């Protein structure tokens, strides 16, 4: 869509919207695209804010080179120009940082000596701009997260800023803050000659002191005159602007001067008491770029905007609640929705295999671990996990794998090993139970009935972090079971009538992905045990209507399942042929 | 060579080396599984005769004598300057090879895995080297998959190392594997290393993504668009007030969002600039948005403690009055009549500002904007316009929001390309010289 | 399909046979379902052979002499519930002299070069058990003293002679109708 | 050693007395804001009682400070919060926690 | 025409999907026959069942949950590998076990349970970890042997069940003879208890089994304790620690109920 364009697109998720398609593509025997959906389709649209991302190797104009770093020199990150003096060549600003941020103190405090480096804060990192590079067209300093400006002409003084003023109750100004995105300084107001230089490069030192928030800038060895105090807390990424008048346009040298720390040291917490300077392969050169898409949300808020009279105004009203699951990433001070990662392969790879560690590390009842994961992963993230339909079909499966594990997995386990025996007290309630219900030779439904035979206790500690015992440790985290049974039942019920459809809309988007987790936590709470009568009696409806009618819809049992389905179908039948087998138990003990 | 004989006098056999690593390689290479069973079969038996008779020969010491000697150099620069250039052009390869040889004479073995153990701490030692790190690793997964006394002896140190592996060289999914690895074999959970794994892991919330449920927050504005500029026929000093008539403190897990405040726009575009059009996002969540929540002052996603005569987040009955100065840039708020501690200032004025309100569910509120539009509870501060006075002549005022998709229908969903700059916002006449 | 995985598991490389109840049962119903049992007219004796015939086809047409000759190599001559199947088995597809049952079973031996099979042969010919004076003697002194036997069987004396017959039976089966090639093969 | 501020006020007037179990809700973040604990996602009220260790000491005293129906931000300096030990698997060593809580009822 | 039973459903079911597709998944094939025959073989589970079924009157309701609740603990922690918080919950464990009624009243149940098979398998586990690097958790072992002979102490039936395990107590006989105050608590006095007074079980007792301990004795006599040597004893050439426990087991094997057994 170009300028002040609007424009529509329709599907066909509901035929008779569609216009022409009966005057032409119904006859041709063309398919509206939505046919075989249940849910809407997930619009992607080009995304208006640039981001910050890795330098692509296959990129026509930006090179970037790692130099490893000698006994004699430090590791540096060179930036060329691939296509300079070439035609089509594009010659404007390009904005560059670096990958991880250095994260000033939480409170501020009111030859090289190595104790000062063991208790110091202070990190230095350098930029030489390359001789025949014109240095006004450089900037050298920090930016936060927060920088999305991409201006064709960028200068000092259309920064983002702000200075919030605290005053006491009279007015006095007891404090002023200054805050900003953009922390930089540019290299042709830096040079003390000016010009053009060839003795050497310019080389323009950044100096952050992370204890007391003060950043300074050395130019050639002196002191300028530029300075800049942050906030507590600020995440700071090295970042140079520059626009290409060279074959090599800059580096990131990441030497170290006297009294101070490498970057490095900073960025790295492994390498926190490391006074020699390193360049770890995760440190890399980012620039900004709008090759980037955006999912729009499937749902928004319903927002209702009248107005109520003259007098009164306009009234916005908002009353339903809507909630969305967000990834963030550490090292980038960025969070996204998480079911973006249906196109972010690695995060969604990377994501999947650490909820698989997740459930390795509480697997076999390691009840404290599970306690302490309750924390990272808490039971409205798991709900919303198990019941969205556009989650991927991978983290789908490992949220219900998790779930299953820290709550559920342990009791399970134990009443699955305690399945075999059958040690049955003799009371009335014993002895009430027989082989039939009446009078006629007709089996009631599995599970249905009276069961005395003894059943180990299940029993759940509350996870709170606030209290100070040790007993919470013994039993695994309390989730609410009600809930849980209910959501899966409602969830089943919903699946088996969309498979019948044989729709191209799975959740998770297959029907394996569909099935297998959802199964697989049924089969959990089945044989744990907190389904009763009329849950057994619908959940046993859905499996198979026509034999197990109370006293012709296709079940689970039959509808062209895969061999993963099949094998917890089999799995469930083993179950309640096991169901039989203690009832049938019970009642010859009942005679006896 | 590390003696330092003479190069030329040394006789390095740098090809047939690499040709018999390959040649290796590929008798070790194991069935591939489109074979039918009984094949697959009868050829992982040959590989499993061949990896016990290289075992008891003993060459995977030799492997190791190798792999120790080749990392004497720390680089292929520095192995060409000792040896030949040539020698150093395939160090790198030669290390490779020699790591892959390692894992297939190992994987599927378990006595192989098992007579590993004694040399499996003389492997992690060099995990960090960016020339070994890979084949280390699948080296350490086949050891740890095969061979339980493995995980006996993988101790404290080893992994912390593993995991600082994360932390130096990133996100990778093998290390995951290889930490998942080490806490179950076979069936059987190892604490120890579970406990480790954890404590050494979690706490940090520094390396693995974090996951947290959000509440959306929309936004809503009316439709005036007021500026400041050199020669502009436009008033600087603006007013509005707004009153909540129902707030819900929770009405989920998270807290209710709801900040009223001033908001600017990148250039002369309409469009709200510097933050997301949907998400969690409200404002004072940029530096392009000012807010207030009854409590604090938000800019850029950072919040100040505001001081207030009975100062409270902001709930039923409240209303507050923003005030606006372009001249000196500034903006006030004032809570049911009393001043607020706090002020911005100094901001940027080359953008349009105007009112808007974020929000989460469970809000009820109402804009005062002057005259017919709704009737201030206050007197505005002398100076300060109300904000209807701002509406160009044929436009009617309208709170609509601030971003340019709702909730509706998929179909029935207007999708908007870019639009046009809005320079009428601000009439500099401009007539010719003469 | 079923024996197919049998024969597949058999196949499987693996240090020890391991004691599979599946296999264990359903070996036994596929033995039984063969011969599936005062003057007899030769037409009603002639028809059992023919219904013999048919039922041992229904098996050895998918692959049970493969399988039965794969479970006794995979083996490696260690006495077992699983030989004892496999025997009993191999005996009810091969009662009568089957002719078609024998070609097969020489055929895939001389195919795939099982030496496995006859050396599982040997060592459960050495691992079968004999008359123990000893144990007898023991168990003749325990019923004296007047205690009764914690188990009823008391088979220590002569271990498995169903198992020796079974294993016997099998080889003379194999050798029946005077099968000159398989007689020259063992 | 803890701080508090009021983010809603209470009635003001009654206060956890010796003994008395206090009906609190709760969520805990860390200095950088993350969340660590919430009893509104459990949806579980949280009950301790004044004076029997039961609780950080920084929470104690919080809950000591606060009034009945009123809602306030608990920022607890380490020694009062898990020391240096901190918690294993959640709470870093050295970390500062920041809790709002409410005190729904005393009883 | 409808099922009307859940065993028709899924024999029918089971079929129904074999004959629809060739299955390409082993534990789908398995899963599936195994379920046919189950079906199929309605006695079986019945077979299988009743045996490892107990009933037991309102009494001991609590005391039998609370039994079963430890039994539990003890089953999962086969799941885990040695640790000494495991050690410090299976020796609790075990405490409880003696503690309760149930496990003297009822040792039919507890040897339907198959509490001393999971106690015997803990054991194997303890002495297989590091079994050349000397045994480790020597509490663990000595707490595991005294629960057994207790067991063998307990019932004539339960002594059997036990003497059934045999061979494998004297592979392990030469666990910790040499260390004392392990006196009575290592696998040789398990294996001991297996045997003591039962006459039926001595003449069950084969030769094997005793030349296995008289191969032992003869290396104690030949070659001398290197543990002992380690810790500063004086090298004198055999093994009279060791010897002697061998010995004492003979002397149980060959001597019953004050007769002498001459076999």
């Amino acid at each position: 869509l170009g300028v002040a364009q609007v424009g529509r697109m329709n599907f066909g998720k509901d035929v008779s919207t569609l216009k022409y398609f009966t005057i032409c593509g119904l006859q041709e025997g063309y398919e509206p695209f939505a046919v075989n959906t249940n849910r809407d389709i997930t619009m992607w649209l080009s995304k208006r804010l640039p981001q910050f991302l890795q330098v692509p190797s296959n990129h026509e104009h930006i090179e970037v080179t790692r130099i490893d770093g000698t006994i004699d020199s430090s590791p540096c990150l060179k930036v060329t120009q691939k296509s300079f003096g070439s035609q089509n060549s594009n010659t404007d600003i390009m904005f560059y940082r670096l990958s991880m941020p250095i994260e000033c103190a939480e409170v501020f405090s009111k030859r090289d000596d190595y104790d000062f480096l063991m208790q110091t804060s202070t990190y230095y990192y350098s930029v030489r701009i390359f001789p025949g590079q014109e240095p006004a067209n450089v900037w050298v300093g920090w930016i936060t997260s927060d920088f999305h400006q991409y201006d064709t002409g960028f200068d000092l003084d259309r920064v983002r800023t702000v200075t919030v003023t605290l005053g006491d109750e009279k007015g006095k100004v007891h404090e002023s803050i200054k805050r900003s995105n953009c922390y930089m300084v540019c290299a042709g107001e830096s040079m003390s000659p000016g010009q053009g230089r060839n003795n050497n490069g310019l080389e323009i030192g950044c100096v952050v002191d992370a204890a007391s928030g003060l950043l300074t800038f050395i130019a050639n060895g002196k002191e300028l005159s530029t300075y800049y105090q942050v906030e507590p807390s600020t995440k700071l990424f090295p970042a140079v602007f520059a626009q290409a008048t060279s074959p090599n346009v800059f580096q990131f040298e990441l030497g170290r001067i006297k009294n101070v720390m490498p970057l490095s040291a900073g960025l790295f917490k492994s390498e926190h008491k490391n006074p020699v300077p390193q360049c770890p392969p995760r440190l890399h050169v980012q620039f900004l770029s709008h090759v980037l898409w955006s999912r729009m949300p499937n749902q928004f808020l319903k927002v209702d905007v009248s107005r109520i009279s003259e007098r009164q105004g306009w009234l916005v009203q908002c009353l339903d609640p809507l909630q969305f699951m967000s990834l963030h990433i550490p090292e980038e001070n960025r969070s996204v929705d998480i079911l973006e990662l249906t196109e972010q392969e690695e995060l969604l790879k990377f994501h999947y295999h650490t909820l698989r560690l997740y459930s390795a590390v509480c697997a076999l009842g390691n009840h404290r671990v599970a306690h302490a994961l309750c924390s990272h992963v808490d039971e409205p993230q798991l709900l919303y996990a198990i019941e969205n339909k556009y989650m991927p079909g991978l983290l789908r499966a490992g949220y219900y794998d998790l779930l299953i594990d820290i709550h559920l997995s342990s009791y399970a386990t134990a009443r699955l090993m305690m399945n075999n025996e059958y040690i049955v007290p003799m009371t009335e309630e014993t002895k009430s139970i027989t082989l039939f219900p009446d009078e006629n030779k007709k089996h009631g439904l599995p599970g249905i009935g009276l069961s005395t035979s003894l059943r180990p206790r299940m029993q759940f500690s509350s996870p709170s972090f606030v209290s100070i015992s040790n007993e919470c440790y013994q039993y695994s985290p309390e989730f609410p079971l009600d809930i849980l049974k209910s959501k899966t039942i409602q969830m089943l019920t919903e699946a088996v009538k969309e498979g019948s459809l044989h729709a191209r809309d799975p959740v998770g988007g297959t029907t394996e992905f569909l099935f297998v987790p959802l199964i697989k936590l049924f089969y959990t709470l089945l044989i744990m045990g907190i389904f009763h009568n009329e849950d057994l009696k619908h959940i046993l409806q859905l499996i198979e209507p026509s034999v197990f009618k109370e006293a012709p819809k296709e079940g689970l049992l039959q509808m062209k399942l895969p061999e993963p389905v099949k094998l917890q179908m089999c799995l469930l039948l083993q179950y309640l042929c096991d169901c039989q087998v203690r009832h049938r138990i019970e009642a010859i003990v009942a005679f006896s | 060579l590390s003696k330092k004989a003479k190069a030329s006098t040394v006789d390095l056999p740098i090809e047939s080396v690499s040709l018999s690593l390959q040649d290796l390689i590929g008798y070790f290479h194991p069935p591939d599984e489109h074979l039918e069973h009984e094949d697959k079969q009868n050829r992982l038996r040959a590989l499993k005769n061949r990896q016990n008779l290289f075992q008891e020969e003993g060459m995977i010491n030799l492997v190791l004598e190798c792999i120790d000697r080749l990392h004497v150099y720390s680089s292929a620069a520095h192995f060409a300057d000792v040896a030949g250039r040539e020698a150093g052009e395939s160090w790198k390869s030669i290390l490779n090879s020699l790591y892959e040889l390692l894992a297939a004479l190992i994987r599927g073995n378990r006595k192989n895995c098992a007579q590993f153990s004694g040399s499996l701490d003389w492997l992690i030692s060099r995990l960090e080297r960016l020339e070994a790190s890979s084949g280390i690793l699948e080296v350490l997964h086949c050891v740890l998959v095969e061979s339980p006394e493995a995980l006996n002896i993988i101790k404290e140190g080893h992994i912390k190392s593993i995991i600082s592996l994360l932390d130096k060289h990133g996100r990778n999914h093998k290390v995951l594997d290889v930490l998942c690895s080490l806490c179950v074999c076979h069936g059987v959970a190892v604490r120890s290393n579970q406990h480790l794994i954890c404590d050494n892991l979690l706490p940090g919330r520094d390396l693995l993504l974090q996951t947290r449920l959000v509440n959306h927050v929309s936004s809503m504005r009316p439709n005036i668009f007021l500026g400041v500029s050199e020669g502009s026929a436009q008033y600087k000093k603006w007013y509005y007030e707004l009153m909540v008539d129902h707030t819900e403190p929770f009405v989920t897990a998270e807290a209710t969002h709801l900040r009223v405040g001033w908001a600017s726009t990148e250039g002369y575009s309409p469009y709200p600039g510097g933050g997301e059009e949907w998400g969690g996002n409200g404002v004072g969540d940029d530096l392009f948005s000012y807010g207030f929540d009854g409590l604090h002052l938000w800019s850029g996603c950072i919040a100040r403690t505001v001081s207030s005569p009975n100062q409270h987040l902001l709930r039923t009955d409240d209303v507050i009055s923003c005030c606006l100065d372009l001249s000196a840039p500034s903006i006030s708020f004032r809570i049911n009549g009393q001043p607020v501690q706090g002020m911005f200032e100094n901001f940027n004025i080359d953008g349009l500002f105007f009112p808007v309100v974020s929000f989460s569910a469970g809000i009820k509120v109402r804009f005062l904007l002057g005259g017919r539009h709704g009737e201030f509870k206050f007197l505005p501060p002398p100076g300060y316009a109300p904000c209807y006075e701002a509406v160009l002549p044929k436009e009617k005022l309208k709170v609509e929001h601030s971003r340019e998709y709702k909730q509706e229908r998929t179909y029935t969903r207007d999708l908007l390309g870019p639009t046009v700059s809005l320079t009428q916002a601000a009439f500099t006449p401009i007539p010719v010289d003469t | 399909q079923l024996i197919l995985l049998f024969s597949r598991t058999a196949l499987t490389e693996k240090c020890k046979l391991e004691e599979d109840f599946l296999y264990m049962a359903y070996a036994d119903i596929m033995a039984k379902s063969c011969h599936d049992e005062e003057v007899k007219s030769f037409e009603e004796k002639e028809m059992e052979k023919q219904k013999l015939l048919y039922q041992q086809a229904r098996l050895h047409d998918r692959g049970a002499a493969e399988m039965v000759l794969q479970t006794i190599s995979a083996s490696k001559g260690e006495t077992g519930p699983m030989v004892a199947a496999t025997l009993k088995l191999g005996i009810a597809i091969l009662n009568g002299g089957n002719s078609t049952v024998q070609q097969k079973m020489l055929d895939y031996l001389k195919e795939k070069k099982d030496v496995g099979f006859f050396q599982s042969l040997a060592g459960l010919m050495q691992s079968c058990s004999v008359l123990d004076l000893n144990a007898f003697e023991r168990q003749n002194k325990a019923e004296g003293l007047g205690m009764v036997t914690e188990e009823g069987s008391g088979e220590k004396v002569l271990q498995d002679d169903e198992f020796t017959c079974d294993l016997f039976r099998f080889l003379q089966l194999l050798c029946e109708g005077h099968n000159s090639d398989f007689q020259n093969y063992l | 050693g803890v701080e508090i501020e009021t983010i809603s006020p209470g009635d003001g007037r009654t206060f956890p007395k010796k003994g008395q179990t206090c009906v609190v809700h709760y969520t805990g973040m860390l200095q950088n804001g993350k969340k660590f604990d919430s009893s509104r996602d459990r949806n579980k009220p949280f009950k301790f009682r004044i004076g029997k260790q039961e609780v950080i000491k920084g929470f104690e005293e919080g809950a000591a400070q606060m009034s009945l129906g009123q809602r306030a931000k608990l920022t607890c300096t380490p020694d009062v919060a898990y020391g240096a030990t901190g918690h294993p698997g959640v709470i870093p060593p050295n970390a500062t926690l920041i809790f709002d809580v409410e005190l729904l009822n005393l009883e | 025409k409808k099922s009307s039973t859940l065993q028709q459903l899924i024999s029918e079911t089971m079929v129904r999907w074999a004959q629809e597709s060739v299955i390409e998944d082993p534990e789908l094939v398995r899963a599936m026959f195994v379920l046919l025959h189950r079906q199929y073989d309605g006695i079986g589970g019945l077979v299988r069942a009743l045996p490892k079924t107990y009933t037991i009157n309102g009494v001991s309701v609590e005391d039998t949950i609370n039994l079963l609740a430890s039994l539990g603990q003890i089953r999962s922690l086969l799941s885990v590998r040695m640790g000494k918080e495991e050690e410090k919950l299976m020796i609790r464990g075990l405490g409880d076990i003696m503690n309760n009624k149930v496990f003297y009243q009822h040792p039919n149940l507890m040897r339907a349970l198959g509490m001393h098979e999971t106690v015997m398998e803990v054991m194997v586990n303890v002495l297989g970890g590091g079994e050349s690097k000397e045994i480790t958790f020597p509490k663990m072992v000595a707490n595991c042997c005294r629960f057994l002979c207790y067991f063998c102490r307990i019932s004539r039936q339960n002594q059997k069940a036990m003497f059934d395990h045999l061979s494998y107590l004297l592979e392990n006989s030469s666990v910790g003879l040499a260390s004392p105050a392990m006196r009575g608590s290592t696998p040789l006095d398990v294996a001991a208890a297996s045997v003591m007074d039962n006459n039926e079980l001595a003449l069950a007792l084969r030769e094997p089994d005793l030349e296995k301990v008289v191969r032992y004795l003869a290396g104690c006599g030949l070659q001398s304790c290197q543990m002992l040597v380690s810790k500063g004893y004086p090298d004198i050439g055999w093994n009279p620690v060791e010897g002697e426990r061998y010995l004492d087991f003979l002397r149980f094997a060959v001597f019953c109920n004050g007769e002498s057994v001459e076999e």
